[PDB]
């Protein structure tokens, strides 16, 4: 029953090397929960495309008092590390199973 | 470029004043107002022609303004986009075409006899939106459709706007009544204030070095006047729904 | 004269007005105070 | 004398120049709230006309200072 | 009467209706009230309070995100 | 030495000039804060309006000089 | 005498000075809050005319007193 | 003469924009402040009583001049 | 006497200073708004345009009389 | 004559309309900085009447010098 | 009928028969004693209203020192308490106390001056004894290319304190001819609480005035 | 008595008073722009020299006003 | 004759002013810096006193020439 | 006979409060950009370079205006 | 006549509230600039000197200039 | 004539600050009294 800090070691050097050019793309691989008969593998991205959870149903503007480039820069990791723990924590269902 | 000569001088008046007065009181304003009057009822019948829901062919530019313009008053408000849609597209394109005409060939010359003698050489142009009279006219105008509305649609809320906004201590009425007051008034100083001056610079500013500098001049003066037309045309209806509200 | 006279008496009842709207909130301000004070002096002998 | 017309311009400059800026603060801050939220549009409208009529009630009484010293 | 509902990646705090919030904003604490206006913000290592019927509890954010609606 | 009138003049208008903006920023400040928090009109508007009886009565103090000319 | 001269000039210089900064903060908020919504532009940008609009009416009642000197 | 009249004009004029802008940047503040949070509102209403008695000060200075001039 | 003098140059420094200043905070917001959501670059160009031809028209309108004074 | 009067009345007067914004803005900004921080209330409190100290000043440097002129 | 005057006259001269402003301090601190005697006397471990004078008076100027400036609060301890319980005292007894200067048969200048000047003294022996050559730090120095104002600025220290005793002067004496005026015409104060709008303004300068001493001390401190 | 020279001083004071205040506002927010991001860049630098040259119009009246009576 | 009088007070009612709205904003931006960053102090102090006195420097300036001229 | 003294006065003073708050805008804009981010440093030191160059020229017009009605 | 002190009182006078307040603006923007990040104080001290050297070069010309009045 | 109270009220001050003190001085007893208890 992993906390975040222990996927926090890999994701905050898998952002920096995003940031720095080093990478350009993330992607990651887990034993998807389909079933407790099967758990196959499934691919997703770490470079949020559109957030297709459920489009942009909801439509109301918000202010930044942080700032736009301060709200995303503290944003979108914290998004990425929630994926990698949701993708880890998945696949450790799928593990037991 | 040089600008040797064309300087001759400058001379500005308040209105100009035209002929036609023994059968009935006619000034240079009447003449040019019913001279746009016409362009507009030509304009309407062009635009009209088949109206076999022709595109294009000149009539669409026409089609296309009065949409606009109705999409504006929908946007603004809808208890009255209807009724009151002719009533603010009668401002629309008649303020603009007084504006228009101001740039003319001798807009300001037109009707002159003759720098020789000047005797009764009154110009009769006198651009309407250049004269105190129709500006008055139209603000009056405004303001009695304007509390008509108000008075049909909530007639107790017209009064109550004001005389019981705030009955105990003091109220918003008084104060808002004369303001809506004063904004007749100062519709009506508006379009008298300007083309008056557009007017007044055509004739200053080009009497000195009339090369360059009228045509800066004259597209600003064009550019504020179909803005005053739109401004006045929108705050017809926010008054309106200002009361209706 | 006798307005300048009704007014400086009325000057003194305006002071009495204004300690009567807030003196008693100044007194319930240091009883709180000298209250916290005494449960400083409370805890140290209860400690 | 031209006392008379100096003290109108002086009259409703002064006083016109007040309620101008005043007119410009009230419908900025009201069009940054109401970009800001438009929910309360029909609040902050309201406001901004009982605001407006304050301002517009000093710019009146400079005007009508200036006439009564023009008749 | 706001529906405040402070989560976590661990697991969720509380779900329950809220009459204040003591909100330790990033520029600056704000307050949130039953039907605020619509706001969304970062949070700093701080001190975030709630008002239960007037019973104030630290929860004592270290940091994260708020979105109000 | 017609000098009450420009007297007058300057006073309303110079007197009217702060209130205006006056005006301006406290409904500005107000807008904003109703854009934020709506329901609390209860209270803010009750500054609102004390911040706005100051300031008229500033400029109607003004206006008292400009009846005392009169007088 | 030349005063007139002087109290037309005053007057046009007030009635310029007031409004000025008022339409150019009043179009700043306006493309401010343009620029945090196109959603609701349309409404801002309505509701900006008549702050521009009373403005302009001041600026006018000051050009226009001083042309009534003038006559 | 009539000097007097304006010298008390000028003085409340002055004295007038002054503390009538002033009070209006005061309870601006206060209602940013209150707009932002409504839970520090007593600690930000005793510093904007404080800031409107300093403007009223400032009026007072301005003012008791003009009765001054008329003794 | 130069007293007319005086009044074209009040006329025209009184009526250059309030364009000249709106116009600064016109184009300052417009391009505040280039930098966030430059998405609107029309209608800023647009709103921004309309909003400083309002400024030099009141401009124009000092500049006009100006040289009606020194004609 | 009456020249000493208005001077006294330029002294008086002017020399408030700054002061009165200063009176405005520190608040303004003492408020605004201990909503968003009330923790650090007591060193607003200090740096505000540090400002209260100097702008109190420059307006009783315009009232000495009233007073001084006028006698 | 307005008949106010000023009460300016030398500190240095001898004081004059009538001595107003001598009078008025005599009276303040004839009152000041009269409390501290009533309070000093009849003083239990837990005196409320006795008590409670000095504890949110002398102790809450403490704290406050204190925090603003530690350990150099309790240095000039004397000279801030000095500035408090005075001047406000002056201003109270002279707010129209049963007399409002009728019926004869901090205002002042040179009282002022004379605080300021102790002020000033208070800056020459204490601020910068702590350096010596502190006066002289950033004043034409090597750096006074971006420090040439420093001098300027000492100057204005030194005509800070003037203005400190012209802003004791002001105001208080602002209170005594709003108060004339308001006999002269429409009487009882005003339809507003003048007496109470000057009263407080009154303290709030009194407070005022210790704080800039304080702030004052802590500017020559740093 | 010397009228061209005061009226030429006032008119060259007051036609250059609005530019700086102007271009101050203005680059201040191009800057800020930019420094939130580079990528405007010309676009911002396009945007901000024509707006300072529309100011820097008003100046040459200022200029040229003041040269005819100086000459 | 008085008009040296005229000159003084003139001098020092805009003598007394600049610090005025100086220490308005300077504070302004300190306790906001305060709020926003508690941790930094006595730099942002140090800058406060250098630019307080800078802004006062022109203060006692129009004081000091008021007090020559009127000596 | 001393109106050109102080037609000097008036021109140097309205031609040094333009460039003064320009130049205080310029300067503050500047140094929040760069406190924004590092790297545009030389970019906004020559925008600094164009704003103080803009303000300067008004300043030297008025200037060599008084200086010329000097001789 | 005065006159000359008249012309002293306007040079003295007029051209130290503009780079007055425009020292306040720089050091406030300087302040809040180093409180959002301090690792850029080094650049501050760079930019705020040379900046409060070029509105004291607005100011000094308006002194020295006073004092070639005075003679 | 000023500092006629001055020091005169030193001596009401300084018998204040021993109060101010000791009430001062009892929340230290009170901290080391409490701890020496539970310790």
């Amino acid at each position: 029953a992993p906390k975040l800090e222990a996927i926090l070691g890999v994701a905050i050097s898998a952002i920096n090397g995003f940031q720095s050019g080093k990478y350009d793309e993330l992607y990651i691989i887990y034993s998807e929960f389909i079933n407790t008969l099967v758990q196959r593998p499934a691919i997703k991205q770490l470079l949020p495309v559109e957030s297709p959870d459920i489009s942009t149903t909801t439509n109301v503007d918000y202010t930044y008092e942080p700032g736009e480039e301060e709200v995303l820069n503290s944003i979108l990791p914290r998004y990425v590390e929630t994926q990698i723990y949701q993708a880890v924590l998945e696949s450790i269902a799928s593990e037991h199973s | 470029f040089f600008l040797y000569t064309g300087p001759p001088h400058v001379e500005v008046a308040a209105e100009v004043i035209f002929d036609g007065i023994p059968g009935f009181p006619i000034t240079n304003s009447f003449v040019v107002a019913i001279i746009i009057d016409i362009f507009v009822i030509a304009l309407a019948v062009a635009a009209t022609r088949n109206l076999q829901m022709v595109p294009r062919g000149l009539q669409n530019v026409m089609e296309f303004i009065l949409e606009s313009l109705y999409n504006l008053f929908r946007n603004i408000n809808a208890k009255y986009v209807a009724t009151a849609f002719p009533l603010v597209a009668t401002i629309f394109l008649f303020v603009l075409f007084g504006n228009w005409f101001g740039l003319l060939p001798g807009v300001g010359s037109i009707g002159v006899c003759c720098a020789a003698q000047g005797k009764k050489l009154v110009p009769l142009f006198r651009a309407p939106a250049a004269d105190l009279n129709f500006t008055f006219a139209i603000a009056v105008i405004s303001f009695v459709f304007i509390e008509y509305w108000g008075f049909r649609a909530l007639g107790p809320g017209y009064l109550k706007k004001f005389f019981n906004t705030n009955g105990i201590m003091s109220f918003v009425g008084i104060i808002e009544f004369i303001s809506e007051l004063v904004k007749p008034f100062a519709l009506a100083f508006r379009l008298f204030g300007n083309i008056f001056a557009g007017e007044v610079l055509l004739v200053v500013m080009a009497f000195l070095v009339p090369l360059l500098l009228p045509l800066p001049f004259y597209g600003f003066e064009v550019f504020v006047g179909f803005i005053q037309a739109l401004i006045f045309a929108l705050l017809t209806y926010a008054f309106l729904n200002i009361a209706v509200t | 004269t006798l307005f300048i006279a009704q007014l400086i008496n009325f000057l003194l009842l305006i002071f009495i007005l204004r300690a009567l709207l807030y003196r008693p909130v100044m007194n319930l301000l240091n009883e709180r105070t000298r209250r916290i004070e005494e449960s400083v002096r409370d805890a140290e002998k209860v400690r | 004398e031209g006392l008379n017309l100096v003290a109108t311009a002086l009259a409703v400059g002064l006083g016109a120049i007040g309620p101008g800026v005043g007119i410009g603060i009230i419908v900025s801050g009201a069009v940054q709230a109401i970009g800001r939220n438009p929910e309360i549009e029909n609040r902050v409208v309201t406001y901004m006309f009982i605001g407006i009529a304050f301002t517009e009630a000093l710019a009146i009484f400079g005007l009508v200072i200036a006439f009564l010293i023009g008749f | 009467p706001i529906h405040l509902e402070i989560v976590t990646a661990e697991r969720v705090i509380l779900s329950d209706d809220v009459d204040m919030i003591s909100a330790p904003t990033k520029d600056g604490r704000v307050g949130i009230l039953p039907r605020h206006a619509p706001l969304m913000t970062i949070l700093e290592p701080g001190e975030l309070d709630i008002i239960k019927n007037g019973e104030r509890t630290p929860f004592a954010v270290s940091g994260g995100f708020m979105e109000v609606l």
